């Protein structure tokens, strides 16, 4: 960016932290905040689109009203008919009350592809799914709205989330752990789809590794699921059944992988 | 002309060459002759033959680029490449073939030893399932090609070209060199480009970024003689124009043939060079840095000496001055599918629907693909749907994964229909194969947002399609300020990003050219101004008009674009 202004990313990010600082400095609990205060909160910290914040500017006069807003009241005063958008909101206001980064862009552009699930990017982002919402996803919400009809992908998703909880949602810690496991066969729970593909081609199976793209195969699944053996992985690599040598290298090396880099009972 | 031409006589000369099925062009092109014999002993050596992509495209010995010899390895000095003189610049370019898998190390070592700062790639890696060149740069990180260690630092993808920045390291040395690569993306799979506007943009970008104190610029394509030749001669002749206001294409190609075989290897390419330079001679220079925009607009509103209207008007007239392209649009079976019978899509860039068996013209809709700042086919510009074309309209959005619509009119204005209500208001509706459900509707000061749930009745898959309707466009003339419209353009694109909608943005007004032009023009210009700090209005509209006729239809609409750009600028720090 050659020209800079208040519309930049870091400018809006600093103003966000400055309004928050101003809130927690003045001492006001969430329920005491003004009208203008909660609508600048919706834009900047929650990240709602302008049409939501317009309906909030016209219908919510205080944080007290907002906090007590029922599910059906949200739909008619803020205008949010989207259930996952509501969820984003209820968790947001809930977090603020109890307290008085990893947003949907991160989930969509970073996390999801590392799970080997990039296809679902559009739907997750359209629904504004941040990290905070992941454990609160219904089976109905996954199947329908987020289009995950493949049950394995929901499982793949499930173990991805479990991994995040194992790491207390620390993105910095996650990224570091991934870096330190690039060259060794240790702690595969943190392994991405790349790293797994990178592992597979290292065994001498370069011709199948690319077939793990959009497969939902990632390290957290291998490490946390006991029902997942080499045969599951074999057909996800689209390995010919008659190919006995491959299904040998894979089986042996899959055993080395789990034994050396997980805590699984096999 | 077999010699120098003043640029004022260029158009007339091109006309004479074109006459009688271009008899004169052929005779001239066929007569090009260096008038000497050459040798290519090094290219024919048994060890170097595999280093030639085409056996019949070789490097003349006197002008070939010689690499340093590697002890113990015969043929270490060879790469299929030759120096090419530029305008008043000796060995200004290096024409080479696109590297083979086994000459990639040689290729990079040439770049090092020649102290090259800029590589120009005139091809995509693959065109029509045919390999034109092998990828020789790392997609990510650092790779080692022979003795050179290549590191990808930065990539910038724009619609017609990509820029990559590399850092080079040679083994045994602590020296670090920077190298930028410019890849051209808008050369068709067959023949020459229909328009010279994109290639001219590319050259201007390259001239701007190639340091004045570097080694020769490497230019390559497939064999390094065709597209490579065209780039080089246009670049040289642009410089000659800048200095002498003449051109000697025939002269320069002749000299180039003394350095490498077949430079400019087809006649249509020879013609393309002429046409490109005619466009450059005609359009002048219209880019202005943000710093100078205010004064520039003041200046455009003035009437030059000996003229009758403002520079703005003249500039606008010039957009039209650079003119059977409506084939499907004129088919009897499709005429009623055009809201205005005189506003039709170009055949090359029109949006096509999957044909339906037995129904002639079921593949047609009055809509064109338009390029964005960063990607091609970023916008679909179409007319305000007719009731006749509503079913087709929904089918277009589905077949082309467009999930954001932009409406720039009311349903009726001035007592006439601008657009049919193609969407359900209160209850569901079935439009042939598709079921459209009204999900929500949000009223904002200067626009309305409508969300739909579209379902394919064939398999049951569904998408959310969103429509942004602008309500504050005056039914006579243009907005006094662009404040509201700029914000609208921001919201539409902010939505595309925040919701991860990868498909095109469908834009419509009445005929799909006036207000739609303004929307798309400003979408590109405002982003380019934010990231490059420059404004090229004329070039932006002129590019658009090569993809759909008459984009930005009236001068007050053009005036509006300038006015809005200045307003957007005011919202930045320095300004």
């Amino acid at each position: 960016a050659k020209l800079t202004g208040p519309g930049d990313k870091d400018r809006r990010n600093k103003r966000k932290h400055e309004l928050l600082e101003e809130a927690c400095r003045q001492g006001l609990p969430f329920a005491a905040w003004d009208g203008p205060t909660v609508v600048s909160w919706l834009e900047l910290w929650v990240g709602m689109p302008a049409w939501y914040v317009a309906a909030c500017r016209a219908n919510v006069k205080s944080g007290a009203i907002m906090a007590n807003l029922s599910d059906t009241e949200i739909q008619r005063e803020i205008g949010i008919s989207n259930p996952l958008h509501r969820l984003k909101l209820r968790l947001a206001i809930q977090e603020m009350v109890s307290l008085t980064d990893m947003n949907h862009e991160w989930v969509g552009n970073d996390w999801l592809p590392s799970l080997g699930l990039p296809q679902y990017r559009s739907y997750f982002m359209e629904s504004l799914v941040d990290a905070r919402m992941l454990d609160h996803l219904n089976k109905k919400e996954l199947r329908g709205q987020l289009k995950m009809v493949d049950s394995f992908h929901r499982v793949s998703l499930h173990y991805g989330i479990m991994c995040l909880k194992r790491l207390n949602y620390d993105r910095k810690d996650l990224e570091r752990r991934r870096e330190e496991s690039q060259t060794q066969i240790r702690d595969v729970m943190v392994w991405s789809n790349e790293r797994v593909m990178g592992w597979v081609s290292g065994l001498g199976l370069k011709e199948f590794a690319t077939n793990l793209t959009e497969s939902g195969v990632h390290g957290a699944l291998l490490a946390l699921d006991e029902t997942f053996d080499y045969s599951d992985l074999a057909l996800l690599l689209q390995i010919p059944t008659q190919n006995a040598q491959a299904r040998q290298l894979l089986e042996k090396e899959f055993s080395n992988l789990i034994s050396l880099g997980t805590d699984r009972r096999l | 002309h077999m010699g120098s031409i003043p640029i004022t006589d260029l158009a007339d000369n091109i006309e004479r060459l074109k006459a009688n099925d271009g008899l004169k062009f052929s005779q001239e092109y066929e007569s090009i002759d260096p008038g000497q014999q050459f040798t290519w002993e090094n290219s024919n050596l048994e060890v170097n033959k595999p280093k030639n992509r085409y056996a019949n495209v070789i490097a003349y010995d006197h002008s070939r680029v010689i690499l340093t010899s590697i002890d113990g390895v015969p043929g270490s000095d060879y790469i299929n490449a030759n120096y090419i003189d530029g305008y008043r610049k000796q060995n200004a370019y290096i024409a080479t073939q696109g590297p083979l898998p086994e000459t990639m190390g040689d290729f990079w070592r040439m770049v090092w030893e020649q102290r090259t700062a800029t590589v120009v790639m005139m091809t995509r890696l693959e065109e029509k399932s045919r390999v034109k060149c092998d990828q020789y740069w790392p997609a990510r990180g650092t790779e080692t090609c022979g003795l050179i260690q290549v590191t990808l630092l930065d990539t910038v993808e724009l619609a017609t070209y990509t820029v990559r920045t590399f850092a080079l390291h040679k083994s045994g040395s602590s020296e670090k060199r920077e190298l930028r690569q410019f890849q051209f993306m808008a050369w068709p799979d067959h023949g020459v480009p229909e328009y010279p506007t994109p290639i001219l943009a590319f050259l201007r970008r390259v001239k701007a970024c190639n340091p004045l104190d570097a080694g020769p610029m490497v230019v390559h394509c497939s064999a390094g003689v065709g597209r490579t030749g065209c780039f080089i001669v246009i670049d040289a002749m642009l410089e000659r124009m800048k200095h002498e206001k003449t051109v000697d294409i025939y002269g320069h190609v002749t000299c180039m043939r003394s350095q490498r075989n077949y430079m400019v290897q087809t006649e249509d390419q020879y013609v393309f060079i002429h046409e490109a330079l005619l466009e450059a001679a005609t359009c002048g220079h219209t880019e202005v840095p943000a710093r100078n925009l205010y004064a520039h607009i003041q200046k455009l509103g003035q009437v030059p000496p000996g003229e009758s209207v403002t520079a703005m008007e003249l500039e606008f007239k010039l957009l039209a001055s650079s003119k059977s392209r409506f084939i499907s649009a004129n088919l009897p079976c499709n005429k009623f599918k055009n809201r205005l019978v005189n506003i039709m899509p170009y055949e090359l860039t029109r949006v096509c629907l999957q044909p339906i068996r037995g129904v002639e013209g079921s593949d047609y809709i009055n809509a064109s693909f338009l390029d964005g700042y960063r990607q091609q086919k970023a916008y679909i510009a179409t007319q305000g749907p007719l009731a006749e074309s509503t079913e087709d309209f929904w089918r277009m959005l589905w077949e082309h994964n467009s999930t954001i619509i932009v409406m720039l009119t009311k349903l009726r204005e001035m007592g006439r229909e601008k657009c049919h209500q193609y969407w359900p208001a209160e209850r569901s509706a079935r439009y042939q194969y598709f079921v459209v459900d009204p999900m929500a509707e949000y009223n904002m000061p200067q626009y309305i947002l409508r969300e739909f749930k579209v379902t394919d009745a064939r398999d049951g898959q569904s998408r959310t399609i969103r429509q942004f309707q602008f309500t504050d466009w005056p039914e006579q003339g243009v907005p006094k300020t662009g404040e509201g419209f700029i914000d609208f353009i921001g919201q539409v694109h902010k939505t595309k990003e925040q919701f991860g909608q990868d498909g095109p943005i469908t834009v419509h007004c009445s005929a799909g050219v006036g207000r739609t032009g303004v929307f798309i023009t400003l979408s590109i210009v405002l982003e380019r101004m934010r990231y490059e700090g420059v404004v090229d209005m004329f070039q932006t509209v002129k590019t658009l008009r090569t993809q759909r006729p008459a984009m930005v239809q009236t001068e007050d609409q053009y005036q509006l674009c300038y006015r809005a750009a200045l307003e957007y600028l005011g919202s930045f720090d320095h300004y």
